RNA sequence: GUGGCCUAUCGAUCCUUUAGUCCCUCGGAAUUUGAGGCUAGAGGUGCCAGAAAAGUUACCACAGGGAUAACUGGCUUGUGG
RNA sequence: UUUACUUAUUCAAUGAAGCGGAGCUGGAAUUCAUUUUCCACGUUCUAGCAUUCAAGGUCCCAUUCGGGGCUGAUCCGGGUU
RNA sequence: GUGAUUUCUGCCCAGUGCUCUGAAUGUCAAAGUGAAGAAAUUCAACCAAGCGCGGGUAAACGGCGGGAGUACUCUCUUAAGGUAGCCAAAUGCCUCGUCAUCUAAUUAGUGACGCGCAUGAAUGGAUUAACGAGAUUCCCACUGUCCCUAUCUAC
RNA sequence: CUUGUGACGGCCCGUGAAAAUCCACAGGAAGGAAUAGUUUUCAUGCCAGGUCGUACUGAUAACCGCAGCAGGUCUCCAAGG
RNA sequence: GAUGGGGAAGCUCCGUUUCAAAGGCCUGAUUUUAUGCAGGCCACCAUCGAAAGGGAAUCCGGUUAAGAUUCCGGAACCUGG
RNA sequence: UGGUGAACUAUGCCUGAAUAGGGUGAAGCCAGAGGAAACUCUGGUGGAGGCUCGUAGCGGUUCUGACGUGCAAAUCGAUCGUCGAAUUUGGGUAUAGGGGCGAAAGACUAAUCGAACCAUCUAGUAGCUGGUUCCUGCCGAAGUUUCCCUCAGGAUAGCAG
RNA sequence: UUGACCUCAAAUCAGGUAGGAGUACCCGCUGAACUUAAGCAUAUCAAUAAGCGGAGGAAAAGAAACCAACCGGGAUUGC
């Protein structure tokens, strides 16, 4: 047999994200001294279109204080953001969209995105367009919060990781049909070679653990155990259940 | 093994998602059935009496 | 049409002349000799090559030092006049 | 009288194991375990003078064969007419 | 089996900049004798601006063209976090 | 994996897979422990995961039966017995199926019928406007395809 | 008609390169005049600008298809009815 | 695609700013003077990669058997000093 | 076993380039009319679409035409599909052989692909096919027995010198 | 303040040295399969071919942690 598509994936090859277009990694402003004993205003210039991202973008310029200059970061923008904003983070930051809070000094209820997992990585929970984290409870004594992530799952992270307070703006993007394979074409040419897609049912057995038959049909189950091998991993891996349930 | 793997993956969990997580795998009717098939087992001697 | 309308789309070169052996064998995207290993500091060579071998050994060229080596030998490294 | 009234009713090498001799050897010399030998059986090859063994190929390949099929021709004429 | 500890090992960030402890100065605090503690400990109407070992204060120099120290900007441990 | 829209996607977790945070001596390696021995060693206990036991899962692979009574009911068997739809269909052996229509005449076409060798529901079922150098049947126009051939030009 | 350009409008789950290089602004370091300077982003005036390529075909005969092969091989200009 | 490093028995592989003590920049000061010592500034961090991308600056007339925005005549422009 | 190829072609990236004339007439907007209001109607404007007829271009349906020791190891002629984009294409660049790449044909990877090419191991093995080079003299067969994964082959006995 | 020590650096510092070629023979690493077994997997081919590292006129080995069991021999190498 050959190696599958997915086996060759790896490499990286033809298989690396197009980024020729792209403004920069989209991080929050790192933590040094002012976000950690109180706060540090900096100013919305620009709200740009990110390519291969469905977010847009903010660049948001603020003063070093060590050394006479500007730095500007790239922030993912929150919905209702708008040019001209002055953007607070810190510690003593006050509570409003935008504003790059830690999550040990928000209340019940909050609602943030571009949430750091530990604190310092700059932004890593809810960054794509709709998404938001809510802050289900805290924890004073061995100081953590619980999160509820979009996934609907129920993490425990430390209460010095940050969050911008708000939603990532450009929700509602997926509710809209593509219609066309010259739409789906534009979409994934931006992003990486993975599209279009050939069922592995329609290959010839040297191509696939799917393929071959005289007629297209699969053969063995498409459940995959988790201890399969590189080149068995093809179809539903690890699957609890399956069917639509009603 | 089994407390190996419940604190590995189950340490930041609540009752409430557990009992929903067990229930959708159906681990819970089959503790169910084990008991039921106990009550079965006095029921029996007690219909020979 | 593989064979006659295919070959007329052939006007790019894989390889070009090498510094070392002049051979044009230079790969011009690998930046490598296919004869003689350049830029590579060891010489391309193999035992199941061994006419190859036979084709760019020592004595296939002018040898401008190394004549001289046995006639110096035999007269003993000498100096003077 | 050296099994079944007679003509059928069954199995090499290697390996393991048993019985006998309690005999021979472990090679610097001894004792005791252990191991290896000799003689006679057993564990089995039914493809039965005894390889350890699933398919597919209409994508196919090689060496050959008219020792061998799928036409025609030839012998035959059951069957057919 | 649970549970400390950190120096081995492991992960992450930074142009290794504000770590830890103590002390001021305010607020709450009830003190049962004098302070037990706990929070703070220069920035939020506005798409401006923020750099010349910092101005001021103070002490020297050898005044002049200026120069240096302390404070402004609390101490201590050199564990980057 | 299936393949726009519309309309639906029935029943089955016994098998094969996949998956559990269940319960816990059945299987049970090396290391380690104990006993016997003078030791090599032998024998036991203990024994991780996975198997084995217990659940879930079919838009996972797949599967969707017989005998009586009068479509319906009862009984056997099974994991459950083909539901909605569709059909001599590109899927029907028998088969050139039977009836109607189309023709002077039709193993072709179309519309019906259905004990369907061997239809059937994301192995997707049924329907479907527009589109197609896709496959098939009929009609009008048209003609050397033909009755039945003849003639002319260039090379 | 060809082409250049301007102000617009439509489209996107597509919003459609980077660096060398050059200029300006903020800032006020420093240098500075009166019998004299300060300025060469104003005008004129002086000197130098190295190396390699440079012919021709670009196709029913200059390239590739064994060849003077009806094949293949990127592009600019484009009169009248 | 080197270096610092880390793999690999090794030919060599990874990586391109990384767990590196990774350098040069202008003013000058001195006028035994050479360029150290007065200073102060800055932290990218090799290099290769387009004869269609970016990019300092040239046009007309004439001239040869065969060259020309390149020669001749005239008229310009840019860069460095 | 060790090397060489993405000059053809497959795919991604980077940077460039090319594409008559028509037909239909989408949103938005303007005027008129009607309505009690919701809003409807009529006439324009506008110029949308992986729309359409059709050049250049890209491709290759049929004649199963020509040719078929050809112009040609895939061409020529007519008829065709498509023609503003999932378009066509230059150059640069990346992926290398049990590997690549594949809108999937086991297709393409230099006229080579159900595992490229080059050299070596290698004079690989063959119970199988073909061949096996002067004269004369004398003698002169077998296709049968037994065993063998034996049935196109051997061993053994027989026949012969 | 000054002078040592240790460790680590920098110099177009003073002087040197390594790389590559050849490779028949030599010292190592790595390492097949064709083939034979009348099939084939252990085996064989073969501790070979290919690949990699390193020398010399030779290299390597070499003066016993040896051979022996005898009345004992006496570095290594080769026939
Ligand atoms: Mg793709
Ligand atoms: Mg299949
Ligand atoms: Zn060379």
């Amino acid at each position: 047999g050959r190696v599958i598509r997915n086996q060759r994936k790896g490499a990286g090859s033809i298989f690396t994200s197009h980024t020729r277009l792209r403004q920069g990694a989209a991080k929050l402003r790192t933590l040094d001294y002012a976000e950690r004993h109180g706060y540090i205003r900096g100013i919305v210039k620009q709200i740009v279109h990110d390519s291969g991202r469905g977010a847009p973008l903010a660049k948001v310029v603020f003063r070093d204080p060590y050394k006479y200059r500007l730095r500007e970061e790239i922030f993912i923008a929150n919905e209702g953001v708008h040019t001209g904003q002055f953007i607070y983070a810190g510690k003593k930051a006050s509570l409003n969209v935008g504003n790059v809070l830690p999550l040990g000094s928000v209340p019940e209820g909050t609602i943030v995105s571009n949430v750091e997992e530990k604190p310092g990585d700059r932004g890593a929970l809810a960054r794509a367009s709709g998404n938001y984290v809510i802050i289900i409870g805290h924890n004073p004594d061995e100081n953590k919060t619980r999160v509820r992530l979009p996934s609907g799952a129920k993490k425990v992270i430390s209460s010095d990781a940050r969050g911008v307070i708000g939603v990532i703006a450009g929700g509602g993007r997926v509710d809209k049909p593509l219609l066309k394979a010259g739409r789906a074409f534009h979409k994934y040419r931006l992003k990486r070679n993975s599209w279009p897609k050939t069922r592995g049912v329609a290959m010839n057995p040297v191509d696939h653990p799917h393929g071959g038959g005289n007629h297209q049909h699969i053969g063995k189950a498409s459940t995959i155990s988790r201890g399969a091998v590189s080149g068995q991993k093809a179809g539903l891996i690890a699957a609890r259940r399956t069917g639509l349930l009603r | 093994g089994k407390l190996k793997k419940i604190q590995k993956k189950y340490a930041d969990q609540d009752e409430t998602e557990r009992l929903l997580r067990l229930e959708a795998l159906g681990t819970l009717k089959g503790i169910e059935k084990q008991q039921q098939r106990k009550k079965e087992e006095i029921m029996k001697r007690e219909v020979r009496e | 049409g593989k064979g006659t309308p295919s070959f007329g789309k052939r006007h790019n070169k894989s390889h070009t002349l090498c510094n070392r052996c002049g051979r044009r064998s230079f790969h011009v995207q690998k930046k490598t000799c296919s004869s003689c290993g350049y830029p590579a500091a060891k010489t391309r060579s193999y035992n199941w090559g061994a006419k190859a071998k036979r084709r760019h050994t020592t004595g296939t060229g002018r040898m401008r030092y190394l004549k001289h080596v046995s006639r110096r030998f035999k007269n003993g490294f000498q100096t003077g006049s």
